[PDB]
């Protein structure tokens, strides 16, 4: 897939939810994000930033000695599973909306 | 088929729920800032699938007004 | 006349037992109605689970109502 | 005497049981209520679930006064 | 008289069935003051439903004062 | 005189029906804490609501206590 | 004397209708805890409905009250 | 013979223990019901556990009805 | 000696109203240990509210402890 | 031998305690069911809370039919 | 002597009221597990909530049994 | 033996109150069930909160055999 055309009028989020959503046609474990993050004029070093996929695989990497995630009490509408579906999607949109503001001015 | 909430039993995922309510909310401001926000309202890209390497079709996205509130 | 007399008081006290089934019941159907503004593509099979735990729900009823119609009529 | 005292009683106790049903259909209505106010595009599809369990509810609303007039007339 | 003194004692016992019914309407409009709180957008579609709830839970009132309005005059 | 010694019984047993309603109105008057307490720009709103179901679940209470007075003089 | 024994197993029973406020009252308050832990800037609002609540529960409780004293000494 | 008159009234109030069996019989398949609606992967696996609670709630079902069959049978 | 034998049996079921108010003071005394849980730096006015509450639901159990003592010993 | 009558009339009120033994087990079944649903994976775990749990909610039920063989049997 | 026989049934009936008590005394149990559940970091802190709500609804349990060791005993 | 038969009507009274302190253990194992699948790195620690409760709400439950022993033989 390629995404052009991006940074020519200006870049929002309801674009890089698009982008984000063509992520999740495909369904992986994992999200990896590369970017140039916006340190100084100078200095522009490279992010590898990534969001993991709900209960396919971020639920299984907070398995350590229990889990990480029952700690929180979940005001969702629907159970754990979904409110963590609604939550890596939300996750993966501001993540590259800020990549592609961070390497917009990098 | 699915399992969720009501976007997602319709086939509508969650940044597209979650922009909807956000376009919605940008409508009904004062126009000194309905105006401002209306330069966040706009998306312009185009994604073209890659199969082999080299070609593919492409898609190009022009709304001012928000997300497609349409099924895609 | 007492054993003609006893077995009617006893028997209005026996079929008590259709509150606590009606009230269980009344749960189950409200569960059902519940349960479906969860998860409305898997609706008509949970009333499978309805109507089979009506049933075995049910699977009390009629065993407290054979004690209603025994000493009635032993 | 005591036989036609007794049908006064046991007629008494045994419609009773109405008030699981009345219980019953109290959480099961007020799950129609509670489950059409969060999915609201099926509310006339709930309706359908809810008035299903009011008549397989009052069953026991039937059963029991099948049982109060063979306390009476029995 | 005792035909006469226990069709008063029956009369009065039937009607704790009216009890159940009762906290039956007092669940099933707690349903709707949690239900119309959770989307004012239905809140008059809600009212709808409790009052189709009220007056069939009442349908186990007039059925348990059938017999309280029998047994005392017939 | 047991049926003046039988009104006593069978009208003190009558009233067991004002423990229901008024078990009824707890859960029907705590939603009324619930309820407002998730959605407080309604909060005096649901009041109505709530003496809506108040103007209708003392009809269990004056329906338990008219047959309370029709034992104890009628 | 039978009718003076008769008062008092007929009052004990008609105050067993205080358990059903008695239980409307703690779900009552219970909801105030779980309204007031929710939403604790609305918290002493919510006694304000509370209070309202528990006088109409009570209300209940000396229509009770209104028969125990009916019965024991009138 | 009051001696099987006390049977008949005593097997009677032996199985109002079905009311309450029937109240948590409701209860249990109210949250298969619910609990299937939450995980549907393992909603058959539910039914595994709905009936094995099924079976042990009724086990004291089948306790009650000897011991209403060792007072008329025994 | 039967007034003086009625006295103790409808002392008896007088106090069977402490059984609601038992039912009410732990759902309260659940609802601040669910409260406190949530925010629990307002824990110390949730005990004001819970010792609101509890001293209103025992208020009405020694309403019916004064009616238990005004059938025993009055 | 109005001992012996006694016997049968006292052993069939002592079991309506099975009635709170069934409607708390299925309560507590049925949070194995909404346990099993939130958790899956667990699930093998809660089975051996909801089996510990009926070996400790059946000690009530060994302490009713302890008190049933200790009238029809002593 | 049909006034010890009366103190028997009356006292035996008085302490009903500890099964309400022993209801409520669970849900409070209840919300001291599922409480702790939520935030362990207070859990020390609850089992004081508990411990204080268990003396204060062990009161009631103490109240009725009162009136037991009242009638039995004077 | 009337003062002797009195004895045993009475103890099946009592037993009326193992009805509800096993429905407070069915809610209370059954809130562990719901907390150990919250969290179930506390998963022993509330089976230490669990065993806590239900040996304290075996309180009552030893307190209404207490009753048992006091009627049957005294």
């Amino acid at each position: 897939l390629a995404i052009a055309d991006t940074y020519k009028v200006r870049v929002t989020f309801g674009q890089a939810s698009l982008i984000v959503e063509e992520l999740i046609k495909h369904n992986p474990q994992s999200y990896q994000i590369l970017f140039n993050k916006f340190r100084s004029a100078i200095s522009f070093k490279p992010t590898v930033a990534t969001i993991l996929s709900p209960d396919l695989l971020e639920k299984q990497l907070e398995d350590v000695t229990g889990n990480s995630l029952d700690a929180y009490d979940i005001e969702a509408s629907h159970e754990r599973s979904d409110v963590l579906r609604d939550l890596t999607e939300f996750h993966l949109g501001v993540t590259l909306y800020n990549a592609m503001l961070e390497n917009n001015c990098s | 088929a699915p399992s969720g909430p009501f976007y997602r039993v319709a086939g509508m995922s969650y940044l597209r729920y979650s922009n909807i309510c956000a376009d919605l909310l940008r409508n009904v401001l004062k126009e000194p800032f309905k105006a401002k926000a209306q330069a966040r309202q706009a998306i312009h890209f185009r994604q073209a699938p890659y199969v082999d390497g080299k070609a593919g079709a492409s898609k190009v996205y022009e709304l001012e007004n928000g997300i497609p509130k349409t099924a895609n | 006349s007492v054993l003609a007399a006893s077995k009617m008081v006893g028997a209005g006290c026996a079929t008590i037992a259709l509150a606590g089934v009606g009230a269980g019941l009344g749960v189950m159907f409200g569960s059902l109605i519940n349960g479906a503004a969860r998860n409305p593509n898997i609706a008509k099979q949970l009333v499978g689970y309805a109507l089979l735990g009506f049933a075995l729900t049910e699977s009390i009823a009629l065993f407290s109502l054979l004690v209603v119609f025994l000493i009635l009529f032993a």
